[PDB]
């Protein structure tokens, strides 16, 4: 209320001590926990836990990948936490060779369940999928749990390690050969509404434009024979209601200088990925286009 | 150390046991009109909104440019509230009537339950009531607004009965382990004004693009430059099988009902879960606004 | 509580607060005086053993 109440100093976190180190030391005991550092107060990338049967964390003893939950109509199991690697037996984007290998390690019961519960029921894949972002740590038990980061940046506890986003090289798609100092990155399911299939194409895109009629009209420019697709099934075939052939949601931002081709091994399958060294998680809602 | 808090106080004679039915609603958001520091209590609710002649889609509209705090405290005499920033993460009590899980996109409505039902003992004033918007997630919401909206559009042919039996079924709904329903729009046969301007902007904007626009595509066709354009106007001739300030009016006023429904069509997701807490009373999400 | 291992379901903060009551049992046993006995007891006659 006075003068040096507001001419005091701003307060530093670091410079005077924690909750528990002077709650213990005003009543003068000491206990065999050491609590005068405290782990994880500094650490602005707001996280969470998440479990996850065993047969989906193939591919995902590395830390850092795109993880969402996609739905499922059954009441017990309904929600499920699948990778992005385990979505690329649906992509029509991903060719034959990287199809067959990472179809030849997802061999487990629970993933053939994922892949046939994106194609039984009557809605597309957005409207079942739901990001969550990217994950930081396995635990690796016969219920693995994972920590996922929900928003920041990616890091190790004590921030000794940066890990990096990692994307498989079919679905990764860029639109300008001057990329700039920043690129904002993009989750982009287009559909092919052609004839025997309506299997989306996934992708990637790590663009330099924010704005999001200024990526849209562009985005027009880049997937015209889908759109055609879709006024001509829409022409074809009437009594159906066809909806959103394109449907982009903001994954987040990198420093668009890290980013660079890289792979990962597992089970000796190596796979082309694109790495992104320092990825900062910023979801969007599933935003919809035409 | 202290927060940024917007101190609200009470006007009534506050019982303790008002106070002990107070003190359960910690993580319960609570709109505000206006962001000042001291404030009321008739503006801490949807009851200074609550409106018998209007209908329920305004109340939809005036709650997007609200602000939305937490109450992070309640004693005596003043109540603490927290205006949540872009990005960091508070506990929100379950106070919508449908079960949450980890991850749910989460938006905020308000509530289709009002005044007496069994589970609305709410804190109450002689003449104050408190009422709070219900948080449900995305997906719900998009089907609540087409459900209610669709009953909003059968309010003139309600005489007979396959549209009766209409109402009876999109009334309802199942979600996950929720047999909910929702009220109808129309009371005592005869529609509120929210409801009927929002069908009649829809009915318009229909109106108008099955009107001008074979003749646009068919001006298009000269100024014809990729085969999009001409397949377009081809369902067109498919599915039919003026002064000029007339038709500036007819695009204006086409424009009126699109900007006239932005309201109904899209709407923000707010929060997303981090961590729900076991028996689902409460959950811990981020702020995204 | 314990510690468990990594990824087993851990131990919470418990408490429990329970209350005793108290019951009640009086008892009762009369006796008779005689009317004899209550007048010659306080009453006082003549001098006689």
């Amino acid at each position: 209320m006075d003068a040096r109440a507001v001419a005091k100093r701003p307060r530093d976190p670091a410079d005077e001590d924690n909750e528990l180190v002077t709650a213990l030391k005003a009543k003068r005991e000491v206990n065999t926990i050491s609590v005068r550092y405290l782990y994880h107060a500094d650490h602005q990338a707001l996280t969470a836990r998440f479990f996850v049967p065993e047969g989906l964390v193939e591919f995902e003893a590395q830390p850092g990948a795109l993880l969402i939950r996609m739905e499922t109509g059954c009441d017990s199991p309904r929600h499920l936490y699948i990778s992005l690697y385990l979505l690329g037996i649906r992509a029509s984007n991903v060719s034959a060779s990287t199809r067959c290998l990472l179809e030849s390690v997802y061999t487990a019961s629970a993933a053939r369940a994922a892949l046939q519960w994106l194609d039984l029921g009557p809605h597309l894949l957005h409207r079942r999928l739901e990001t969550l972002g990217c994950v930081k740590t396995v635990s690796l038990g016969i219920t693995s749990l994972l920590t996922c980061v929900m928003r920041g940046y990616l890091y190790n506890t004590l921030k000794t390690e940066v890990f990096a986003l990692m994307i498989p090289k079919d679905m990764y798609l860029t639109w300008e050969e001057t990329r700039g100092r920043l690129q904002y990155v993009y989750l982009i399911i287009v559909y092919d509404y052609d004839g025997p299939e309506t299997r989306p194409g996934i992708y990637v895109l790590t663009s330099s434009i924010a704005h999001w009629q200024t990526l849209v009209d562009v985005a027009r420019g880049k997937f015209a024979r889908e759109r055609c697709s879709f006024v001509n099934r829409r022409i074809t075939r009437p009594r159906q209601i066809p909806l959103c052939t394109g449907v982009i949601q903001k994954l987040g931002w990198c420093l668009a200088d890290d980013i660079h081709t890289s792979f990962l091994v597992h089970k000796e399958l190596k796979l082309s990925v694109v790495r992104l060294d320092n990825f900062s998680v910023e979801l969007g809602d599933f935003r919809e286009f035409v | 150390a202290m927060e940024a808090n917007i101190f609200c106080t009470f006007d009534h004679k506050l019982s303790i046991a008002d106070v002990g039915k107070l003190t359960k609603l910690v993580a319960a958001v609570v709109p505000i009109p206006q962001r000042l520091h001291l404030i009321k209590h008739y503006q801490l609710g949807l009851h200074q909104f609550v409106d018998h002649t209007r209908g329920y889609v305004r109340l939809r509209g005036l709650l997007r440019n609200m602000t939305l705090t937490l109450m992070r405290r309640v004693e005596g005499n003043q109540i603490l509230l927290h205006v949540p920033t872009h990005g960091l993460l508070y506990t929100v009590l379950n106070t919508g009537p449908v079960t949450w899980e980890k991850g749910d996109a989460l938006c905020v409505l308000p509530p289709l339950f009002h005044g007496p039902l069994a589970r609305e003992n709410l804190l109450t004033l002689g003449q104050w009531e408190l009422v709070l918007p219900w948080i449900v997630p995305m997906p719900l919401a998009l089907e609540i607004n087409q459900r209610l909206l669709i009953m909003g559009l059968f309010s003139l042919d309600r005489s007979y009965e396959e549209v009766k039996a209409a109402v009876q079924q999109l009334q309802t709904i199942t979600f996950r382990d929720a047999t909910f329903t929702i009220p109808d729009p129309v009371i005592d046969q005869h529609l509120l004004i929210d409801m009927k301007t929002a069908c009649l902007s829809m009915s318009m904007v229909a109106n108008l693009a099955s009107e001008l626009t074979m003749t646009y595509v068919r001006k298009l066709a000269l100024e014809d430059s990729s085969m999009l354009l001409v397949k377009c106007q081809e369902l067109l001739m498919r599915l039919d099988r003026v002064s000029p300030d007339d038709e500036i009016a007819r695009l204006s006023a086409l424009f009126v009902m699109l900007r006239q429904l932005d309201d109904l069509i899209r709407e923000q997701v707010v929060f997303t879960v981090c961590d729900v807490s076991p028996d689902n009373k409460s959950a811990t999400c981020i702020f995204k606004g | 509580r314990v510690a468990s291992g990594a990824g087993l379901p851990t131990s919470r903060q418990t408490t429990i607060m329970v209350t005793k009551y108290s019951e009640k049992s009086p008892i009762t046993i009369p006796f008779e005086l005689s009317a004899a006995c209550l007048t010659y007891l306080r009453e006082t006659f003549e001098g006689t053993i």
